[PDB]
């Protein structure tokens, strides 16, 4: 999606979704013997998904005026919002 | 399904009981006054009601239909009860006009026959009905209705059969035509030059229209009383229910929690 934004382009980004994504990554950190952080996750998933979704941006017009604009999904479980995810 | 949820409303529920319990003593008190009124109308209109039994005014051969409830609900199979009963009484007259004494009533018979209804009464279920009203209505009906030109009266009340049970009740209103035309009547002494058949239906008019609504009034306190009865049981049941939920929610949240704790100590070096 950056190729796209900085060829000034626009491009809509849809991930599905965060949370296999989630999932993985606390699989992979798990099995790396990094020590969990809460509901068994690590610590900087939220710093992960920040580094994931701060990189779609609209860009001024002297980088081209390009975009990236994101779509990302979370399914809940049994409606709820207060999980950690 | 978390502890907050469960917490907050199983205390919303517990309030609920709370304003059901105070709401059926509060129905009993109301409810211990009225049968008072109940009473002081009925041994009036009985006074009236053996000389009908006495005078047989039993009619031969358009009609008014009167149904009696009050502007506020809350009291169960009372409201649909008696519009059912106006839905028994009215597949048989289907032209016959309404005049509702009541609210709920009205929106009862408004959604299925607009058309009857030619008078509405509000500002009723407040108090014990007093005979100030009651004739004052009487003489609205022979005001803006004419109810002495209709040939047949049916009065809609709902008799409390018990204070646990009930029954949508009929009353015929005959005429002051039909009491001269009485059998049994020429019995009874009564001067030609007074028109005391023509008062007399107004007096019988007020008087059952005041039994009708002090036998109504008693009876919504009653199954509004037996309601919210119902409805501190269900409460109670239902409290019983989510405080079970709720301490199980709350033993499995430590639980889980500390599990954490735990599997974060558990990767040491």
């Amino acid at each position: 999606g950056e190729w796209f934004r900085d060829n000034g382009k626009h491009a809509l980004i849809v991930y599905d979704d965060l949370s296999k994504q989630a999932v993985a990554y606390r699989q992979l950190s798990l099995l790396l013997r990094r020590p969990p952080g809460r509901e068994a996750y690590p610590g900087d998933v939220f710093y992960l998904h920040s580094r994931l979704l701060e990189r779609a941006a609209k860009l001024s017009e002297k980088e081209g005026s390009g975009s990236l604009t994101a779509l990302p999904v979370i399914e809940t479980q049994g409606g709820d919002v207060s999980a950690y995810i | 399904a978390t502890l907050k949820e469960v917490e907050m409303r199983l205390k919303s529920i517990k309030n609920i009981e709370k304003i059901t319990k105070t709401m059926k003593i509060v129905a009993s008190t109301r409810l211990s006054k009225a049968e008072k009124a109940k009473i002081s109308a009925k041994k009036m209109d009985e006074a009236e009601q053996l000389f009908y039994k006495n005078a047989e005014t039993k009619n031969l051969d358009k009609e008014l239909i009167v149904a009696i409830t009050s502007d506020k609900g809350l009291c169960g199979s009372i409201h649909s009860q008696l519009a059912k009963a106006v839905r028994r009484h009215l597949n048989d007259q289907p032209n016959a006009d309404i005049v509702t004494i009541g609210d709920k009533i009205k929106m009862q018979l408004l959604r299925t026959h607009p058309n009857n209804i030619k008078l509405s009464i509000n500002g009723i279920g407040k108090d014990a009905p007093t005979f100030q009203e009651s004739a004052l209505i009487a003489d609205k009906l022979l005001s803006v209705m004419k109810a002495g030109t209709y040939p047949k009266i049916s009065i809609f009340y709902n008799d409390p059969v018990s204070s646990l049970s009930f029954e949508p009740s009929e009353k015929p209103i005959f005429n002051a035509k039909t009491i001269e035309q009485s059998p049994s009547f020429g019995k009874f002494e009564i001067d030609t030059d007074a028109n005391v058949p023509r008062d007399l239906f107004e007096y019988t008019l007020a008087n059952q229209m005041l039994t009708a609504m002090a036998q109504g009034y008693a009876a919504e306190i009653s199954a509004r009383r037996n309601a919210m009865d119902n409805a501190s049981k269900n409460a109670g049941d239902m409290i019983n229910r989510y405080s079970i939920l709720y301490n199980r929610t709350r033993q499995a949240v430590i639980t889980n929690e500390l599990v954490d704790i735990i599997t974060g100590a558990s990767s040491l070096g």
